[PDB]
This record gives structure tokens, C-alpha cells and sequence, in this order.
């Protein structure tokens, strides 16, 4: 199944933050309606934040997270969780190798803000 | 059912 | 129901990261076996990271998040989500006021690391 | 935090199913737009299904689950989870006593159907 | 990623329930420790329960859900959610066709029971 | 709430 694609409400500000846990340098691309809106890159095996930014979900609300290592797409896993009918998390894990820890880049999208 | 099912098989 | 308490695997490293979305200064306390292991503080209405740290879950694996604003406990909401039976997120929202947005401090715990 | 309240897509069919795990007879009230749309009453300590029904979220999409035992409201926990941006679960647990297993009535709402 | 595989606490009773929403007859296999422990089958486009059972997770706690429709494995999506650090749901959706509603067989695993 | 105190500081 497709993973890393989320329908946010249209015109909604959201946070996106990525953490790295891999020997490979992680490249996280955040697309808003199929156009790159942010790109984070970095290397850590200790959960370092490799980027955090506030974006707007735009007219469509469609947000897509893509993770690669030197251009190679990682395998993605994802879900959206809503707490108390108000607080939204869109979560992505990614696997760039063979050990299935799925933490190699971890991406958290949260909304609403403010 | 029907359409989409057969096309998925042929491709 | 009790919120903001999670059982991690014992003796395991995890990441904890807090974001702020409120006029009020947020104080996030992270307890490992009922002792304060980290405290983050800051104020933002734009999802600023007010802290991120790697901790060990200790003997019990019990990790609790508490949030207060000028000493007053916020109301908490929480859940844990596991993706592909490997990647864990423990999620906390908190409410310091009357608008039920539960983003006033948002805390994300993730494991495993590395 | 409020629990057991979910905003579904409006005018959408959804399943609701309740399981019981308590000595107490469980009454589950499912409200659509603030009006009771289904009630289940049953008793089991072995996770028996005490009801299942297809409902429609109506013009507002507001769905609320309430659980009571001998007229006493149970304490609720809930969350919504979305898989592959398409498949939705709204989940409710409830506690009628003091052991905090929160399974005394478990309620699962799923959509889409068909 | 692998989907529909969960590590439950070992030697623990859990419920497993399947719903169908497809023209195709669904066959849902539940494996514990790599051996078939239950098989549900049925056809519905109205979310009918096609099976519910209590099982024991055994010495390994390993539970796997597989879904087949007209001789082909369906594509699976899954996640585990924990509420109030106590109430667990392991959720599976599956797609037998092209519409990607992922509801063709929906499987809910819940624990603890009783 | 909180803006009362930051404005008292800023102004
Ligand atoms: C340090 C390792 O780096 C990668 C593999 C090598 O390289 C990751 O896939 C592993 O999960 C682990 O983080
Ligand atoms: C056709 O067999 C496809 C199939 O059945 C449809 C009625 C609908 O439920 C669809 O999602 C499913 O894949
Ligand atoms: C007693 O009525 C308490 C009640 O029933 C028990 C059998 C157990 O399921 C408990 O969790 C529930 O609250
Ligand atoms: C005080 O004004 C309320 C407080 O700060 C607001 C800016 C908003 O973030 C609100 O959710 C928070 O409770
Ligand atoms: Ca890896
Ligand atoms: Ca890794
Ligand atoms: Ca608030
Ligand atoms: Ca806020
Ligand atoms: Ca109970
Ligand atoms: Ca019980
Ligand atoms: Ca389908
Ligand atoms: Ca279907």
C-alpha cells in the first residue's frame, strides 16, 4: 500500500520534523500537492533532528513524505492518529537497509498549530 | 467486482 | 483515564521531543521510574522545538510525561502507535486553556534508536 | 479530555461493533448528531460481540459512543487511526470499575464500508 | 514493510474478529507462532462479521494475519495502537482489488480480555 | 492565555 501520503485539511499550517538513526545520510522531501515544499538532509545514529519547519497544506491538503539515501527511496511505513478528535499526528518510518528497524529517518507531522 | 478486477489481472 | 504514561522496553534508549503552541510558557517533565530525567521549557505559538533529548527507559521501562504552565498541570491526552511491529511512537498532547486544541505542548517519544 | 467523540466524513456509512469483558452488563449508546442511533446491551467476560450494526454519519458526521453499567457512566478512552490514508478506525475502551483494564466494553467503529 | 504481524505478550488470550466489505469471498488466516490457529471466511459488502474467536498467543506471542481472495494474497495494511498504556488493538486492512479502500477484509485483534 | 505577561515585558 502507498505510505507517507496524508490528506490534511486544506489551507492548514502543520509542523514537520525529521530524525535520523542510520549510517546513511537521510534526505527527507516533503511534497505539498506534488511539489517539493521542504527538504531536510542529515546523518545521525542518535536521533538527531535533521530538520523542523512549518508548512501550509495548501489548496489540496495533500502532503507526501519521501525518504531517500543518496537518491535511493527507502521503504516507508506510516499512519495518522487523532487524539481527542482534535490533535493530529501523521507518522512516517523508513528503512534504508536490511535490519527492519524503520527508524532510519523518522518523520512526524503535527497539526493544528498555534 | 467487474471492470477494475479484470484489468488488474491482465496487467 | 491516566494519560502520558508508557511502558517502554526496559533499559532502552528513546528519543523525546517537545513542541510548543501556546501563549503560555510550557514546562514538560519527563519521568523515568517516577524520577525526573529531563525538563524542557519554552514558549512558542509556532511549533518551536522546546527540547529534544535521548534518555534510557531504565529498570522498569516506565516513562511518564507531565506538562505544566506556570506550575498548573495541563490536561493530557496520549496514545502509543507501533508501525510494522518495530517502530514505536508514544504521543502526548496537552491543554492549558479553554480551546481544546491539545497542542499547547506536544511531546513525541520514539524508539528504538540507532 | 473528551473521549468517545469522533468527526467522521459526513453522510458516510460506518460499522460499529461492541465487545464485552466484564461481570457487569454493558450498555453502549451510539449517537449520530447528538441523537441515539444504536444501543447494544450485553454481558461477557470472554470478548463476545454484544452488537454490530451499520450506521450512517449523517449531515454533521458527529459520532459519539457512551457506555454505562447499571446506569453509571463508564470512564472512556479513545483514538482514531487511519491506515494508508483511507482505512479508518475509531476506537473506544471503557472502565466500569477499579482495575483499569479499560476493556469492559470495547467499541470499534470502522469506515469506509462496501 | 511487512504488515499484519504483531508481537503480543506471550501466553495471553486475545480476541480476533474479521469483517468483510467486498464482492470477493475473503479467507482470513490467523497464525500463532507460525501455525494456523483460526480461519475465517465469508462474503459481505455490508461489514458483516465473518468470524470472531478467542485465541492464546502462546510462548512466542507472535500473531500473523493473512488474507486471500480468489487464490491471491491481498495487500495488507496494519498498525498497533495502545490506549491508556493498557488496552491494545492490532488492526489489519486488506485490498483485493484496484479501488484501494483497504476494507475488503478488516481484522481487529484486541487484548487483554476478561 | 499568557499574552498579558509577554506584553507587560515587551511594552
Ligand atoms: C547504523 C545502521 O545504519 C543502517 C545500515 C548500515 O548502513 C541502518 O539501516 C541500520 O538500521 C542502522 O541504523
Ligand atoms: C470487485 O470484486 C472488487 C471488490 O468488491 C467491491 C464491491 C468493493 O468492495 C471493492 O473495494 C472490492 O475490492
Ligand atoms: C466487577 O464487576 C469488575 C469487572 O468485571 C471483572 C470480571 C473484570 O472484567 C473487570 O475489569 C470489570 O471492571
Ligand atoms: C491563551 O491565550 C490560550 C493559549 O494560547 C493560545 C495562543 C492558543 O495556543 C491556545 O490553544 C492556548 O491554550
Ligand atoms: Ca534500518
Ligand atoms: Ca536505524
Ligand atoms: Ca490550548
Ligand atoms: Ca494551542
Ligand atoms: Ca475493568
Ligand atoms: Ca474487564
Ligand atoms: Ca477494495
Ligand atoms: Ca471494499
Amino acid at each position: 500500500a502507498t505510505q507517507g501520503v496524508f490528506t490534511l485539511p486544506a489551507n492548514t499550517r502543520f509542523g514537520v520534523t525529521a530524525f535520523a538513526n542510520s549510517s546513511g545520510t537521510q534526505t527527507v522531501n516533503v511534497l505539498v500537492n506534488n511539489e517539493t515544499a521542504a527538504t531536510f538532509s542529515g546523518q545521525s545514529t542518535n536521533n538527531a533532528v535533521i530538520g523542523t519547519q512549518v508548512l501550509n497544506s495548501g489548496s489540496s491538503g495533500k502532503v507526501q513524505v519521501q525518504v531517500s539515501v543518496n537518491g535511493r527511496p527507502s521503504d516507508l511505513v506510516s499512519a495518522q492518529v487523532i487524539l481527542t478528535n482534535e490533535l493530529n499526528f501523521a507518522l512516517v518510518g523508513s528503512e534504508d537497509g536490511t535490519d527492519n528497524d524503520y527508524n532510519d529517518a523518522v518523520v512526524v507531522i503535527n497539526w493544528p498549530l498555534g | 467486482k467487474x471492470x477494475x478486477k479484470l484489468l488488474k489481472l491482465l496487467l
